[PDB]
Formats: structure tokens, C-alpha cells, sequence
């Protein structure tokens, strides 16, 4: 049907920058839990 | 040691070694064993066992 002919040279694919820092150097371990709720503590200890 | 012989061995307890922190298993790191590409294992997290309390 169509008589022309091309070659193809560079094909890129472009990507945003992105890297998490903020999990790299803070949260370092991960604590998988199957309950429903997570309870976190603290304890005021001043002691006169 | 003062004495001829420095080797020494010590007996650990399978309770000791696990993940530091208790942290949940990566894929290189199951149980405290760290490991490899292949089966093997490279080196294990031995923690400290306090009677005291904590």
C-alpha cells in the first residue's frame, strides 16, 4: 500500500526525579500487624 | 589468656537470634539469618538477653 520506508535511531523514556528520603534516613523498620487497631504508649517519667 | 590455647566457644540459645528490633522479615533477612541470593546464609543478629527486666 504505502511505499515509504524509515528507520528509528533513539527511543528515551523520560522520568520525574523522585527519591524518598525521608524513609531512607527516619523509618527504618516496618511492624506488620493483622489486629485491627495499633496502640502506641508513653510514660511522663519526672521524678521529683 | 595467659594460657597456650585463646580458642574459646561459647553455646547460644535459638531464643537469642532474630530480627533486630522485631521487625518484620524482608526477603534477605528472615528470622535474623541474613541471606543471600542463593540458600545460603551470611550472618545472624544475636541480641543480649537482660534478666533484669528489659
Amino acid at each position: 500500500s504505502m511505499y515509504t520506508t524509515a528507520q528509528l535511531l533513539a527511543a528515551n523514556e523520560q522520568k520525574f526525579k523522585f527519591d524518598p528520603l525521608f524513609l531512607r534516613l527516619f523509618f527504618r523498620e516496618s511492624y506488620p500487624f493483622t489486629t485491627e487497631k495499633v496502640y502506641l504508649s508513653q510514660i511522663p517519667g519526672l521524678v521529683n | 589468656s595467659s594460657r597456650l590455647f585463646r580458642t574459646q566457644f561459647r553455646m547460644v540459645s535459638p531464643k537469642r537470634i532474630s530480627n533486630p528490633n522485631n521487625t518484620g522479615d524482608s526477603r534477605n533477612c528472615r528470622a535474623g539469618v541474613q541471606i543471600n541470593d542463593s540458600g545460603a546464609a551470611l550472618g545472624y543478629y544475636v541480641s543480649e538477653d537482660g534478666y533484669p527486666g528489659w
